[PDB]
C-alpha cells in the first residue's frame, strides 16, 4: 500500500497479550487477507488452508489464479506445537510493509496440533530466521531472502513489540525508524546464519555476577526469537537465576510451583511491587574483540500480566523465565524491553532501549557499554 | 485484604 516509507509501517503489528504479534499480509490472487504471525525463530511461510476450531479465515487455494503447487508435503514441529501441510508458492503481499509483491513459498497447513491458539487472531506464521533450518531443507527459499532477491528492498529488518488485553508494535521491513527507540543502538554479530543465534557472555542479577562458566549461557545456543514468549535459559542456567531472584526479592516463601510457570501470583490492582524485584542484565558478544554490552529488563518485563482468570480488582502475573534444554532462548520477554534491528546485510543484531517498554518511575530498561571483558575465554559452545 | 495470594494455571 501507497509509499511504503517507514511512517506506513509503524504500529502495523498488533495481538492480544500473551499469544503472539502478527502482521496484515495478503495472498493470492485475488488477494487474501491473513494475520501472520512473526517469527525471527524460524523460517517457513505457513498460513492455514484448512477449516479449524480456532482460526476464523484461512487461505484457499483454489481461489487464486497464481498459485502454483511444488507437489511435496512438509512438516515442521516446534517447542510448542506442529504442523503439516503442501507446499507451493503464491503472490505475496504486505498492506503496511514495503510496497512490493513477491513469489514466495507457501505452506498451506491442512493439519495441526497445539500450535493455533484460541482467540490469538492470527492464521499463519511468517519464519523469518535463515534457510539452514527451513523445512524440509535448506532450499526451501524463505520469505525475507525471496523478497530481498526479487525487490529493491534493503536486506534488514527490525522489531517493536509493545507489552500490555491487546498489545501492538511495528516491523519495519529495510530500514530503522527513530520514532521507536531512544539511546544508542548496541550491535551483537550473529555468530551463524540459522536462528538468529548470538553469545551471551555474563547474566548479572541485581547487578551480582551469576559468575558461572560463560559457555553454560550458550549451551547449546542462544537465539532471538520473537515466536517463543519467555525468556528460556538452559537447565543449570535456569536454577541458579530462580535461586538468585528469589533471594534478592525475599521470596522464598512463594510455592515452587509460581518458579516452573504452574501458579499465578496475584496483587491487589495497582500494587504489584515491583521494586522488591531484580533487574536482569546480560552482556551480548560486542563488535570489536573483547569488547560487549548489556541489556537490561525488569520485572514488568518477566513478570507477565495474565487477565480474565481473577476479579478486576487484582493483578495476576506469571513468571515467564522458563528452562530450556535446546539452549537459550531470548523470546518477547527480552524483546518487549527493546527495539531489536535483524541487520542480515552486516550479519549483527542491535538493541536499543524501546521508546514503548513497560516500566515504572524509578527504573527502565537500559542497553550500556561498551565493557571491555578481560576474559579472553570463547563463550560459544562449539562440541 | 489477603495478598498476595496464588491462582493455578
Ligand atoms: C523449525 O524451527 C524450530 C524448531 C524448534 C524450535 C525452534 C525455536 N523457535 C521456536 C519458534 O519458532 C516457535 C514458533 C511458534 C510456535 C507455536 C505457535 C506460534 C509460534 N515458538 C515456540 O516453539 C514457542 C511458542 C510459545 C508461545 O506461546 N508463543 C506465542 C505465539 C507468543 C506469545 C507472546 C509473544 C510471542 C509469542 C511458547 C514457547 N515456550 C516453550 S515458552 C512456554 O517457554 O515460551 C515456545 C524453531
Amino acid at each position: 500500500g501507497r509509499r511504503g516509507s517507514f511512517v506506513e509501517m509503524v504500529d502495523n503489528l498488533r495481538g492480544k497479550s500473551g499469544q503472539g504479534y502478527y502482521v496484515e499480509m495478503t495472498v493470492g490472487s485475488p488477494p487474501q487477507t491473513l494475520n501472520i504471525l512473526v517469527d525471527t525463530g524460524s523460517s517457513n511461510f505457513a498460513v492455514g488452508a484448512a477449516p479449524h476450531p480456532f482460526l476464523h479465515r484461512y487461505y484457499q487455494r483454489q481461489l487464486s489464479s497464481t498459485y502454483r503447487d511444488l507437489r511435496k508435503g512438509v512438516y515442521v514441529p516446534y517447542t510448542q506445537g506442529k504442523w503439516e501441510g503442501e507446499l507451493g508458492t503464491d503472490l505475496v503481499s504486505i498492506p503496511h510493509g514495503p510496497n512490493v509483491t513477491v513469489r514466495a513459498n507457501i505452506a498451506a497447513i491442512t493439519e495441526s496440533d497445539k500450535f493455533f491458539i484460541n482467540g490469538s487472531n492470527w492464521e499463519g506464521i511468517l519464519g523469518l530466521a535463515y534457510a539452514e533450518i527451513a523445512r524440509p531443507d535448506d532450499s526451501l527459499e524463505p520469505f525475507f531472502d525471496s523478497l530481498v532477491k526479487q525487490t529493491h528492498v534493503p536486506n534488514l529488518f527490525s522489531l517493536q513489540l509493545c507489552g500490555a488485553a491487546s498489545v501492538g508494535g511495528s516491523m519495519i521491513i529495510g530500514g530503522i525508524d527513530h520514532s521507536l527507540y531512544t539511546g544508542s543502538l548496541w550491535y551483537t554479530p550473529i555468530r551463524r546464519e540459522w536462528y538468529y543465534e548470538v553469545i551471551i557472555v555474563r547474566v548479572e542479577i541485581n547487578g551480582q555476577d551469576l559468575k558461572m562458566d560463560c559457555k553454560e549461557y550458550n549451551y547449546d545456543k542462544s537465539i532471538v526469537d520473537s515466536g517463543t514468549t519467555n525468556l528460556r535459559l538452559p537447565k543449570k542456567v535456569f536454577e541458579a537465576a530462580v535461586a538468585s531472584i528469589k533471594a534478592a526479592s525475599s521470596t522464598e516463601k512463594f510455592p515452587d510451583g509460581f518458579w516452573l510457570g504452574e501458579q499465578l501470583v496475584c496483587w491487589q490492582a495497582g500494587t504489584t511491587p515491583w521494586n522488591i524485584f531484580p533487574v536482569i542484565s546480560l552482556y551480548l558478544m560486542g563488535e570489536v574483540t573483547n569488547q560487549s554490552f548489556r541489556i537490561t529488563i525488569l520485572p514488568q518485563q518477566y513478570l507477565r500480566p495474565v487477565e480474565d482468570v481473577a476479579t478486576s480488582q487484582d493483578d495476576c502475573y506469571k513468571f515467564a523465565i522458563s528452562q530450556s534444554s535446546t539452549g537459550t532462548v531470548m523470546g518477547a520477554v527480552i524483546m518487549e524491553g527493546f527495539y531489536v534491528v535483524f541487520d542480515r546485510a552486516r550479519k549483527r543484531i542491535g538493541f536499543a532501549v524501546s521508546a514503548c517498554h513497560v516500566h515504572d518511575e524509578f527504573r527502565t530498561a537500559a542497553v550500556e557499554g561498551p565493557f571491555v571483558t578481560l576474559d579472553m575465554e570463547d563463550c560459544g559452545y562449539n562440541i | 485484604a489477603l495478598y498476595p495470594y496464588f491462582l493455578p494455571i
